[PDB]
């Protein structure tokens, strides 16, 4: 965990910017 | 989900009288939402049907199932005149028949919407919390010379009316949150209040789960990943549930920070409560960086897995 750019990622997972199953698996 | 807009050539009159009625605590019943939309089609579109039908506001409400119905009446000055002729609007007709209505300036629609926007930041926590917040924020905007609401809008009686209008109206809340997030220069001066409040509503009731999420994510050479302990067999159910809940939220797209305030569908399982193992691990990871996940209470049987996550985040 680092960079506090995780917030950018986590929020993107929440607004459908970052595809979910890329992180969480199909 | 039918929503009646009102269409007259004296819209500003009609509108300010709907505001009078809302401020008087009159219950508009099923005409509430189409009253409030009718307002909104002015602070933003001059009652221009064509300009409204192309906005991202209209598209979202249709994608949400609303369909708009229209009362065309050109020759009528009173809100009284646009209420359909039904026994079931009699007691509203009665209340409107006797209501106060001063001559109405055009800042007033905007002024009204700005005021409603002040209840958003804490709407989900309840009336007391939404009202004390909005009152602190009236002080800031008044002191900035941005606006002075009439002094009688600042009583708890009046404020309770407004809070209940906000809880009651999906559309109202959505117009505010949308125009909120798409402001640059704004439609007018009242629009930057709305944006500022809306900025402070972002993740209301979604902040703890958001934090837990953030801290189960790790950086790697091969991109952003879940933390190894999250991908074990004892966490498989929670991960699958969390992910399905998280996927429900992401349907809401740009409006997902405002999902709980908007009561958007499919977020019932986003309580951090439900994922005790994931909460432990985010804690472990947060504490090493070194946050305190405020609100995340770690139950006693999951303490070891917290340690595991902490000890290994330093390692």
């Amino acid at each position: 965990w680092d960079s506090s750019y995780m917030q950018q990622v986590s929020e993107g997972l929440m607004t459908g910017k970052v595809p979910i199953d890329q992180v969480f698996g199909a | 989900k039918k929503v009646i807009l009102f269409d007259t050539n004296h819209q500003v009159s009609i509108c300010n009288q709907i505001i009078d009625a809302i401020n008087s605590g009159i219950d508009l019943g099923d005409l509430l939402e189409g009253g409030l939309l009718t307002l909104c089609v002015e602070h933003y579109y001059n009652s221009d049907k064509d300009k409204f039908n192309t906005s991202p506001i209209a598209k979202y409400l249709r994608d949400a199932g609303y369909e708009f119905d229209v009362i065309k009446n050109a020759d009528a000055t009173r809100f009284l005149d646009v209420i359909p002729n039904e026994p079931h609007y009699s007691p509203l007709i009665l209340a409107l028949k006797t209501l106060e209505s001063t001559e109405s300036q055009r800042g007033r629609i905007g002024l009204f919407l700005s005021f409603c926007s002040l209840f958003l930041p804490k709407l989900v926590v309840g009336d007391r919390a939404s009202i004390e917040k909005a009152l602190r924020q009236v002080t800031v905007h008044q002191e900035q010379g941005i606006v002075t609401y009439p002094n009688h809008w600042l009583t708890t009686g009046h404020m309770k009316v407004i809070f209940g209008i906000l809880r009651s109206s999906f559309i109202l809340k959505f117009v505010l949150i949308h125009q909120g997030v798409n402001l640059v220069t704004g439609h007018d001066a009242y629009d930057s209040i709305i944006s500022n409040s809306v900025g402070q509503t972002r993740f209301s009731g979604l902040l703890i789960v958001k934090t837990v999420l953030e801290f189960i994510l790790q950086k790697t050479d091969s991109g952003v990943t879940l933390h190894p302990l999250v991908r074990t067999s004892k966490v498989k159910n929670e991960v699958a549930s969390f992910k399905q809940a998280l996927s429900n939220l992401a349907r809401h797209g740009e409006y997902a920070p405002f999902a709980r305030v908007l009561n958007l569908s499919g977020i019932n399982n986003l309580e951090h409560g439900l994922y005790p193992q994931l909460s432990a691990i985010a804690l472990g990871v947060a504490t090493a960086h070194g946050s305190t996940l405020a609100g995340v209470n770690v139950g006693e049987q999951y303490q070891q897995l917290r340690e595991a996550a902490h000890d290994a985040e330093v390692k």
